[PDB]
């Protein structure tokens, strides 16, 4: 359908990220994000959001990376679906740690530790 | 306390390097047997094992005398070579 | 030194409880997709992750001042609750 | 063929072991061991040997358990096939630890640590 393109854009972005190309990957995940939103598929929207977050951290843009990892939390709350939540919490904490806000990073780590045994 | 926060980050990344490396080898060895539910299952397995392993240490890196927390940090640093 | 030997045994068993528990959940979630090579691959994944995780700590539980080795032991005991 | 029965005996033994029945499991793995030997299948012979080792440890018969875990090493040497080797080394060390021979257990642990990263 175009769901086809969504799958492709996610896989392609994941590939560019694995090959030291976060900028190219950012472009792919960005399209996938638009596709998933236009297709109203929250599950894939969270995956697209994470890809953007990862691409941005890789580039050192931690503040912008937080904005996209936070979407995973936001989408999850709007949908009552908690996949990616644990990873999102941890990634955000990683970002704040890279930003020097160890206080806020600790708070997010704490939330993430509390989920480490649940599934 | 704030001093153990970077160790948590570093330990996460150490764990993830291993998880990804092994997950990739696993997928390559499955050929055409990879479908959505199967792929998702193996992914959940990889992070299920890692997370349950990381829980103890990382819970013990926060909030108990501060002195033991620092020793937990030091031991992790030695055992996993976190501070190259 | 001999004093850390039981900790090694206990840590192995702790690791294995997690590995088995998660491997079993994974297999259950694959249904009819389990065949020899696929089953073998996921098994290798489970122990590949566990073993690479256990290497650092367990290498550091043997043979370096004896004092740090004991602290590595103590930290593991606290973090994983090995001495109930 | 009867290879069919071998597969069954291994699965059955693994089931009895998971359900707190090491004696019943010992019986199954013992048949599987004979089957694998009579069928000249070393790969399954190692699996059968481990099952017996595990059943014996579960019963507290660590000295006898060592005899069967050692087979995994022996079969592997006769065949130049190293599957189960790492686990066998560790299990034997676990057994000696339960027997009080911490010195010999340490030697086997050392051999097993050295393999923990290789595959």
């Amino acid at each position: 359908p175009k769901k086809q393109e969504l799958i492709s854009k996610l896989k392609t972005g994941k590939t560019f990220l694995r090959n030291q190309e976060p900028e190219k990957a950012y472009t792919e995940f960005k399209i996938a994000l638009e596709l998933a939103q236009s297709l109203k598929d929250p599950t894939e929207e969270k995956k697209a959001a994470r890809g953007l977050g990862a691409s941005l951290q890789r580039q050192g843009k931690y503040r912008e990376a937080i904005q996209y990892h936070s979407m995973v939390l936001a989408i999850s709350k709007r949908e009552s679906e908690d996949s990616g939540i644990t990873e999102a919490y941890g990634a955000i904490a990683d970002c704040y740690t890279e930003l020097g806000d160890l206080e806020k990073a600790g708070k997010f780590y704490d939330t993430y530790i509390a989920r480490l045994e649940t599934d | 306390m704030l001093e153990t926060v970077p160790t948590i980050k570093k330990l996460r990344a150490y764990a993830e390097r291993i998880r990804v490396a092994e997950l990739e080898k696993c997928m390559s060895k499955m050929g055409d047997d990879i479908n959505k539910k199967t792929t998702r299952a193996v992914d959940d397995l990889s992070r299920g094992i890692v997370n349950r392993f990381l829980h103890g240490p990382m819970q013990h890196l926060r909030c108990r005398t501060l002195s033991e927390t620092l020793e937990n940090m030091h031991a992790l640093n030695r055992m996993y070579g976190l501070e190259k």
